[PDB]
DNA sequence: CATTCAACTCATAGAGTTGAACATTCCTTTTCATAGAGCAGTTTTGAAACACTCTTTTTGTAGTATCTGGAATTGG
DNA sequence: CCAATTCCAGATACTACAAAAAGAGTGTTTCAAAACTGCTCTATGAAAAGGAATGTTCAACTCTATGAGTTGAATGC
């Protein structure tokens, strides 16, 4: 839809739940999933923007995201 | 021959509550808290300095580490106190 | 619910696991 | 129908959310934090962010369905996700 | 002529400077980093001590015990989030009983 | 009528005190037995503060785990605690916080 | 039979402080096993810390370091 | 005229590990056997992971290892899964669980 | 100019599997794994040396850190491998 | 986006199970002395181990030219 | 659904080369062994009292089958 949060459609959430092993889902799950994703993104993006603006840059780098995830207790191996 | 923060904690307590004492176990807990926070902030500042290829720890690294470690209002007030102390110290 | 020496509002941790609109 | 879908999805390894909506949402959330300045983004950064988010969501769904099966039902509810976030303890569920 | 007095603080500056120099953190240390760190530490200590003193005074006491420190820490969301994986000896728990159990 | 709810006052009194609940001598015996089972054949000494700290940590861990397990019990629609609640709580807490 | 020294009333007191109202009979053995696993892990770490130095007495700082290395911080015995 | 990694009978580099230890401000001094020990441990862990990855690749009629095989090898082992408990593999997927 | 562990990973892969290749993302994942384990062991050894008031990091600190960090059989086999490597390197 | 109906959730009551409450007792933990001594803490020092510097070679590390495993489509 | 063909992206193989690490020597420093001192851990004795253990009982708790009301996975465009 017009709002950017509505871009995460129901088919994608359904596919994520099916990959997780879920068999039957309720209607109220999609808004909760959107809110949880929003909180996660807010935390990670705040940390990454702090890391970016500590240096005198204007472009967000993958290493900033990796450092934010690592300092929050979540190691990522692919984009190192 | 041991070191602690007892006198400074007592001075702060006398500044906040002029008619209140404290036990020994609470003083040990306060010492532990101070040491823990010091270790956290210093480690984060060291990591920040290593990421950007620098060999110096300045007040900017400390400020960024404080912003990274403490939650919102605590971080804001701590940054305020830190910059206030710095500008009062450099003007003497 | 409490204003310290510095005007920082000290709030009680009511709830954090529920999504609020 | 659902069984074949689950069995096929548990074997693949590609991303499930589109790139453009995720990019738009991430850019608006990033511009909300700064003082109005617009930051540029690399493609690898957005890819890493999407990978991390999707892994987190899949693991949380697994935990929530464990809770759902414990509660005696087969349909997932929001309170299962809430209780999983609460039990995870203020650092992993948030 | 003390540095802590020059910065208007109660916490020591020379001690923090020495601990930073002998802590294996970096090859060089600036001049305002110990002042910043001491100010932040004193602010946090003052906040915790004020909350604990208020708890002890409301509890009709005169001396602060670890129970008051626990009550002060666990009743502030930011301090609780900061000290999330810390255990206080002889602190106890908060009086929290589920409403479903109580009539 | 013998006692309507003595558990209520018991919980209300226990949640206000801050003293240890397990005796010291059995805890010391169990700790020494485990420690001698870990080392090859040597018998190590123990300071009193070490045993006190170990007991404090263990009791805090057990109380927190009981809180989480009772949360799971209430979610399951019951008022009586079961071992499956503790097991599921450990499983959801994970490999480190669930041992 | 040192594991039997942890009596039923002590487990009852712990569960009551935790907020539990009713307890089943099969819980005491489970609690004993969980406590045994916890003690085994912590004591293994503490004994490693102790024998790294050339000592034969377990100290409080060894237990504190062993707890910290597992994500648990203790303040009272620093 | 003679490599130290060949002196220790290893494949991982010893001088590079020694330099990385010296420039990481871990302590003011570094011994002589610490880099050898560390390189040996790292090579052992690498070989242990790669053997299971190759087995998982062969069990699917493949001749090239992809991240999926690494994920399978790591999650199908007890101690390896315990060691890498807070790590996310990119493009690795999940394990089939009902 | 960048640095990685690609050549050594390829060497040990040709040692364990003569007729198997590897992609680039897998090589990046292996590099990340090696760096992570290096950092863990080095930090543990550093804090161990600091606890006992020492200014040197030796193979004893590395062995104690390995025993503290790896699970049972992994730790036993890694200790055996490291001891064998040090014994072979000393007799030269 | 519009339907739908087979697949779910939810409330209730009867059959079976059991854990909290209580009297009594005696055993096990706790408290007040008491050294003995095994083990921990302090001081010197010196020989071996580690850091610092210049030179040269060798090895990773990008660039360039070939080879092939893997993915797609069509047909049986 | 599996098997065979063909195409091309993505591997492997192949070279120059420059900078990083041994070789050798020299200066610094530090940590284990020995002697001494002290300290607190442990094993022992004498009372004692209160808290754990046995046994019994009954109201409180759980399990389960069933009918009433709700909904979301499948389908076509």
């Amino acid at each position: 839809l017009r709002d950017n949060i509505q871009g995460i459609t129901k088919p994608a959430i359904r596919r994520l739940a099916r990959r997780g092993g879920v068999k039957r889902i309720s209607g109220l799950i999609y808004e909760e999933t959107r809110g949880v994703l929003k909180v996660f993104l807010e935390n990670v993006i705040r940390d990454a923007v702090t890391y970016t603006e500590h240096a005198k840059r204007k472009t967000v780098t993958a290493m900033d995201v990796v450092y934010a995830l690592k300092r929050q207790g979540r190691t990522l191996y692919g984009f190192g | 021959r041991k070191e602690s923060y007892s006198v400074y904690v007592y001075k702060v307590l006398k500044q906040v509550h002029p008619d209140t004492g404290i036990s020994s176990k609470a003083m040990g807990i306060m010492n532990s808290f101070v040491n823990d926070i010091f270790e956290r902030i210093a480690g984060e500042a060291s990591r920040l300095a290593h990421y950007n290829k620098r060999s110096t720890i300045t007040s900017r690294e400390i400020q960024t580490a404080v912003r990274l470690l403490l939650p919102g209002e605590l971080a804001k007030h701590a940054v305020s106190e830190g910059t206030k102390a710095v500008t009062k110290y450099t003007s003497s | 619910s409490t204003v310290t020496k510095s005007r920082r509002i000290s709030r009680r941790p009511s709830d954090w696991w529920v999504v609020k609109s | 129908g659902w069984l074949k879908e689950i069995r096929k999805l548990q074997k693949s390894t590609h991303l499930l959310i589109r790139k453009l909506p995720f990019s738009r949402l991430a850019r608006e959330i990033c511009v909300k934090f700064t003082r109005g300045v617009d930051f540029n983004w690399q493609a690898q950064a957005l890819l890493a962010l999407q990978e991390a988010a999707e892994a987190f969501l899949v693991h949380l769904f697994e935990d929530a369905y464990l809770l759902t099966l414990h509660a005696g039902r087969v349909t997932l509810f929001p309170k299962d996700v809430q209780l999983a976030r609460r039990i995870r303890g203020l650092e992993e569920g948030l | 002529k003390s540095r802590s007095s020059r910065a208007g603080l109660q916490f020591p500056v020379g001690r923090v400077h020495r601990l930073l120099r002998k802590g294996n953190y970096a090859e060089r240390v600036g001049a305002g980093a110990p002042v910043y760190l001491a100010a932040v530490l004193e602010y946090l200590t003052a906040e915790i001590l004020e909350l604990a003193g208020n708890a002890a005074r409301d509890n009709k006491k005169t001396r602060i015990i670890p129970r008051h420190l626990q009550l002060a820490i666990r009743n502030d969301e930011e301090l609780n989030k900061l000290l999330g994986r810390v255990t206080i000896a002889q602190g106890g728990v908060l009086p929290n009983i589920q409403a479903v159990l109580l009539p």
